[PDB]
DNA sequence: GGCTG
DNA sequence: TTTTTTTTTTTT
């Protein structure tokens, strides 16, 4: 490695400007390569530049070394090569080098100092440290990592944070006015979203809106379907996307010419993302099945997803839970919590969607404590939006979105706004 | 567990075995044996796997054909009742010959430039002043029933190297017998006159200092106070010069059998030798002269700057093994 | 000096009581020594008194050992015999002895923790200590003395209580005097602090801004958060600490020069410790991931933490529990009791949040009956506040804290003191 | 040990007296040992005193064996030597070496019996006993021991049951007489006491006001705490004895004059004991870590304690049961009933303190079934208090200790009796 | 044709990006070959690139490997060059391939299947 | 011509 | 991964 090493600190610009503040002599050898590092950093101690082979076959000439030595140095220069090796795999692989060269040479100094405390005190060296110095010698062999990066170091890292607060390099728009409004710029990389649907209003009609909304935005959408096979989930996407009705597809009213001439017009947009339907059956897709899809995914498709879609968290599977109940509020909790550590170790925004408590169904107001899942859902989730559908909103066709818990902005704000809810191209579309 | 009479059963258990033969050296009780249970193997009629080591804690039976292992007292249980009866009431009841002359053997020294023989040690590049350390026949199994006869049955004429063993008194127990051909029997059939000889080769040529220990013979001849022990018991007891020995095994980061032996040697607080740094990659001492060039000084450099202890020792070790 | 240590502890009753307590079978070899130790330890436990050499040779050398085992102890056994040795020199020479054996043992098991660290995965030798945790364990050898150090005599150790007294060397003030009039001079060092707000009531904003007043206080904080990414947390500490609107930070109200003036300025204060965020999955953060990040933080950012904040205590996972439990009770009890163990070990402040029940949603007050996860978790912690602003205190600007467990005073004396929450701002101000 | 026991049978005296009826001449050999036991008994019954060296040598020469065996046992008179070994383990080893050799015996005795039983009944012997035999005689083999008692008599051993009647050596008085009043003499030895409050309600106070007055009646009182620490606790007891509130030590109110002068005037006192205060983590410690730690307290110093004070059990863990392998319920039994062994074990008070339900933390009545964790407990203990606090109670200063089990007394006579309760001082008065 | 499946692994990207997530490593022989695929992917799990042959010699100098496998994998590593072909026939060759070892491997796995049933 | 755990 | 006892706890 020592031959990579220094081949790629004479012949590379970024790699030298990365790893040689963290290079020391003691770090190499006893013998050929240790001669060759002593002239690399001599001579970029005289010229402050990396040195050429011709340089360095110069230096060498005019170096006071034995034969041996010499020998050991030419034939070690003579051996390096300007290879491209990519750069993530070289400082990785050299920073584990130097960390095992320090390690050893930290355990042969506290060998060295017991060995030297066992010995006559008149008859001892001086300048060997005491005893007492090992536990902090071993520390600075510890200390030794090319990059220090252990959290966000805030009056360190402000610089790069104000990067982010100025490029929203965490908020994914929504292509709806009101929720762009309510959530300062949509919502969050890393986080769970959920809706609540009072009685009368479907889970997977919003879910299918979210994801041909962020399919038109150029997003990379994972919609996952328990209930419903892909077909059918893929039918209320076209709904959606070719603003042919639903039930129009069923009944054979739109051909074979405009289906594909609609879907080859969305195709030549460059501004289309993927959508990938995955079914599971009822109750066996926990969130670790989901890893594995996405392991898949990237692997094989090559399909690393922005937006992660789960038709319904209640039929989903709570892992560490195990067990599995049609309505128990112990897995709900548990689902919430392992599809949030899911985004948050993805960098995905994850919707999903839960059904509101009977008295919530009755009541067009939907309160926090009004909810199936209490305490559970509004305690994983970042954003909670509530749907309502009265009998007077349906005749209109509106349902009244109310916000229940919102991690973004102000729930407050803009709590309540109507919704142009098409039940037949499953679509949202904003009211004036 | 009570070892000897646990020796004592399975010799009568194993006496029935055909096969059977009493590995007794001064230390250690083993009895080698054709396996009861699976027959050993069905090829060869004349191979005994199955071995019985009675110098640990509790005597155990291993077979290293069927994979069978188990303790005296299982295989008393489980083949042998009416043994297994007295064994557990037994139980609870408790409960030297110097060579004086080497017969159609001659020494390297006196030897023709020549000779086929001359032409391999030369190959081999040993010093020409050690050739007076060595003969060579080819009459050694002759030679064998000349020192201890009924060895070789028949005794066909094999040309091989003599390596004698002299004691600190300088006189020949034991000889080695290195395999000139590629085909042989064993590539080092050690000889012993009688069975508590030494099996270190050339103690008598320790001079003063540090005393280096190696595996071969041939590998000493380089060496300065440079001694070898033929195998055996391979008992550091045995072996003198214990304040000042330097234990040295040959080049193999990647055996397993070597680095057991160097965990034994470093747990014990010796003075193990280390090719950590070693510019050359051969197994051995001889192998790095003969393969990359070494000559015999700067081995000589090498190694007393390598020398390692203890804890120190036990790093170098760690870094060594992989 | 094996032979004298063993003669003197069977023939010396005085040398027997000075080092006995003190002696472990790992000091003396791997051979004669350790087995006759073994037999004289044995002897000890069975009788509480030391053997004879008939004991020794009859009563116990007849065992199950081996031929040369045997042949060892009845030589090292008849070698035993007492010798006249002024009874300071032994102690001294003893521990001396102790003292290098400890070294050599601390040193092998190092060496074996860097030879068992550098083997590849599924290999790796579970349960043995990374490499992190080589200075501590040099450390402990180091200090293996013969002082009798068991507990806290009363009568004996007032000079060490009355010095801590004196200096209060266990508390951690506040910013705000009445936290600090409650608190007889804010918290202290191996202590679990819990605030209980509800849902979107406080819990962390309160969080943010202890950590901010610590982080004006000179303390270094360390919060841990499961629930939000590190740049939202530091963007709330940014509004506490700018006194910028937590909205204004997000619209674009503030100009990039205002922002680094505010931040160096606070930088050139020599009264500004250091805050690190690090964030967690949720429900993938243990105590024992704590103590890896406390680990790393202090060998590469030589970063040690007066103040952990864990964001929230029942969204963690339990270090000792291997099996997840569907009963929040033993979990959340258990999680508690490993951070405040933590918290204890490392003695820092540590701060960490609950959630409250359903019944105490909108509720003017909040008892102790009304925590959520655990009835074990107020057992555990030594000071809990609840948070009950529910719609008048909103409309002031108001929060009322309870009080409900006070370990550092009587709960009963300032139960309420109604604290000026600003949301805008996410900080704590009093209404003085 | 022949030669051992053939010696101290010679010449030590009260080994002669304990041993002596427990011997039989199938014990020792078939050779020199039977010959000389032989002897000793044929002289020990012609004259009823033990024999001499000389008396044995006489005894030899007037009754001689065949010579092949005389030298043998000649041979074996000449190593009895005195050898003042202890006289428990000289005991325990002849016990050992004589329930050996009897099962040796008997199995050698079966053996027979069968070899005999497969013999023809023309030639089988006559004195052996039928193979129906077999089973009682091993019997008689496995009830070999030297303990004259097997348990205990009620007519025959009237007397020394009297003598624990007339002196105590089990009461232990509690320095307030309520609670003698209500125990007839205070708590015993060899029994597990219990305090159960709620959370944040006075445990750990009565449990240091116990501590307190145990130590004022010259008691060796050892104080483990899971929760607080070392100087907590000995603040409590500062507070308790040098009636100094803990508001003062917090404020400085109290001068380095006044501590010490107290601090000696207790210490001038001949009737006071010893408080050593010890701090274990959270569930990091067991019976068998008490037993260490008593261990090391008895050899590191001259302390063996009386009264044991664990803070609280609950937060202990079983030595038996593996760490959550079990529910609350068995866990916290397994622990009750390993803490009873160690009481009973070394015959002291073991005070500690249990959890109340989350029903009883806001009641003016705690039964028995309000225990938290196991009921295992309430049947465990020897002795449960329940201290109540109300609003009511608390605005005077008083508690409501309620009796819920006494194996001391009738719980009937005084159920109920209010308890002055100084916070402050952390002090237990009685109302007169 | 292992070595060529490895050699196009190592030094081809449509190649790699093609075959890479249907290999395994029970489609190759005991030998050099399970072992250089072994690094490899060891490589690709730790870095999610292709090594190149300085990456495979350093991972291999970093292996707990016996002189025998040492040898046998320095060997191929030696022996692994880029062989221009097409990016037609390699793909089919390399899926008949595959095909050929889960045969032989499901063949043998029945065998084994069947002598236990007998036992 | 030996070799195990 | 289910199954059954008992307990303790909590949520509705
Ligand atoms: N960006 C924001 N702008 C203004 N107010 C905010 C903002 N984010 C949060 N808040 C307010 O802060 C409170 C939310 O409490 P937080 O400190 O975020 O913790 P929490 O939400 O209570 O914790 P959970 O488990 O998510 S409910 C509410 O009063 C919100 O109105
Ligand atoms: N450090 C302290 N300073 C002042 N008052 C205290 C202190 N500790 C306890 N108290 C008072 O004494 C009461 C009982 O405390 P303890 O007896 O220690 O409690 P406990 O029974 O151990 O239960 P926890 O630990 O509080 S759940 C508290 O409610 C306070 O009124
Ligand atoms: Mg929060
Ligand atoms: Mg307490």
């Amino acid at each position: 490695m020592v031959e990579i090493i220094l081949s790629h600190l004479i012949f590379d610009q970024a790699y030298f400007s990365k790893v040689w503040p963290y290079m020391d002599s003691e770090y190499f050898e006893s013998g050929p390569a240790k001669n060759t590092f002593k002239l690399i950093k001599s001579h970029v101690n005289e010229y402050h530049s990396v040195p050429s082979i011709n340089a360095l076959n110069v230096a060498l000439e005019n170096s006071s070394f034995t034969e041996t030595e010499y020998s050991g140095v030419k034939t070690l220069i003579s051996k390096l090569a300007d290879s491209p090796e990519d750069h993530s795999w070289l400082v990785k692989e050299t920073e584990k080098y130097v960390q095992q060269r320090a390690m050893f040479n930290a355990t042969s100094k506290i060998i060295e100092i017991q060995t030297n405390a066992e010995l006559p005190p008149e008859k001892r060296n001086k300048k060997m440290p005491d005893v007492g110095a090992i536990p902090d010698i071993m520390r600075q062999a510890l200390s030794i990592s090319f990059d220090s990066y252990v959290g966000h170091d805030w009056m360190d890292d402000y610089e790069a944070r104000w990067l982010s607060y100025m490029n929203k390099a965490r908020k994914v728009p929504f292509k709806l006015r009101i929720l762009n409004k309510i959530t300062k710029g949509g919502a969050e990389t890393g986080t769970l979203n959920v809706l609540m649907a009072g009685v009368n209003v479907g889970k997977s009609l919003g879910l299918c809106s979210l994801a041909a909304d962020y399919l038109q935005l150029g997003h990379n959408v994972l919609y996952i379907s328990m209930e419903m096979a892909e077909e059918v989930c893929a039918k209320r996407i076209d709904a959606n996307m070719l603003d042919v009705s639903l039930d129009d597809i069923d009944d054979g009213h739109i051909s074979y010419a405009e289906y594909k001439g609609k879907m080859e017009k969305w195709r030549e947009k460059s501004t289309l993302g993927r959508l990938i339907v995955k079914q599971y059956p009822t109750g066996g897709a926990d969130a670790n099945t989901f890893r594995s899809l996405l392991n898949e995914l990237k692997l094989k498709k090559n399909f690393v997803p922005t937006i992660i879609i789960v038709d319904y968290l209640g039929i989903c599977k709570s892992c560490r839970i195990r067990v599995y109940s049609e309505n128990s509020y112990t897995t709900v909790k548990a689902i919430a919590e392992e599809l949030r550590a899911l985004a948050v170790e993805t960098e995905t925004v994850l919707w999903t969607a839960a059904q509101v408590g009977k008295q919530a169904w009755d009541s067009s107001d939907v309160n926090m404590s009004d909810i199936a899942e209490s305490a559970g859902l509004p305690a994983t989730a970042d954003f909670m939006l509530a749907v309502i559908e009265t009998e007077e909103l349906a005749a209109a066709e509106q349902q009244l979105i109310k916000q229940i818990k919102s991690r973004y902005g102000d729930k407050n704000k803009w709590n309540k706004f109507l919704m142009g809810v098409q039940k037949g191209n499953q679509k949202w579309v904003e009211i004036e | 567990s009570i070892p000897w009479i646990d020796n004592e059963f399975a010799y009568r258990a194993l006496a029935h075995l055909p096969k059977f033969t009493q590995v007794n050296n001064s230390s250690t009780f083993k009895l080698r044996f054709r396996c009861p249970v699976c027959g050993d193997s069905k090829t060869d009629q004349n191979k005994a796997r199955g071995w019985y080591y009675g110098d640990n804690n509790e005597g155990n039976i291993h077979c290293y054909n069927c994979n069978y292992h188990a303790p005296i007292g299982i295989y008393l249980k489980e083949f042998e009742p009416d043994l297994y009866r007295e064994y557990i009431f037994e139980i609870r009841k408790e409960k030297k010959k110097i060579i004086k002359s080497l017969p159609s053997c001659v020494r390297l020294d006196k030897l023709a430039e020549d000779h086929p023989i001359i032409k391999y040690v030369k190959a081999r590049c040993i010093p020409k002043d050690k050739w007076k350390y060595l003969w060579f026949t080819t009459e050694w199994p002759k030679l064998v029933n000349s020192i201890a006869p009924g060895t070789y049955k028949k005794e066909i004429s094999e040309p091989r190297l003599v390596i004698p063993i002299y004691n600190a008194n300088g006189k020949a127990e034991s000889f080695q017998g290195r395999a000139l051909k590629k085909d042989a029997p064993q590539k080092y059939i050690t000889i012993e006159a009688y069975p508590e000889a030494t099996k270190i080769y050339g103690v008598e040529r320790v001079k003063d200092g540090d005393v280096y220990v190696l595996e071969g013979p041939i590998d000493s001849l380089f060496i300065e106070n440079g001694i070898a022990i033929t195998g055996g018991q391979l008992d550091l007891e045995v072996v003198p010069f214990k304040d000042r020995r330097v234990w040295v095994l040959d080049n193999e980061p990647r055996h397993p059998d070597t680095i057991k032996r160097m965990t034994k040697l470093v747990d014990a607080g010796e003075r193990v030798m280390f090719w950590d740094k070693s510019p050359w990659k051969s197994k051995d001492v001889n192998d790095m002269i003969r393969k990359e060039g070494a000559t015999p000084e700067q081995i000589m450099e090498y190694m007393k700057n390598n020398i390692a202890q203890g804890l120190m020792a036990k790093m170098r070790l760690s870094k060594y093994a992989k």
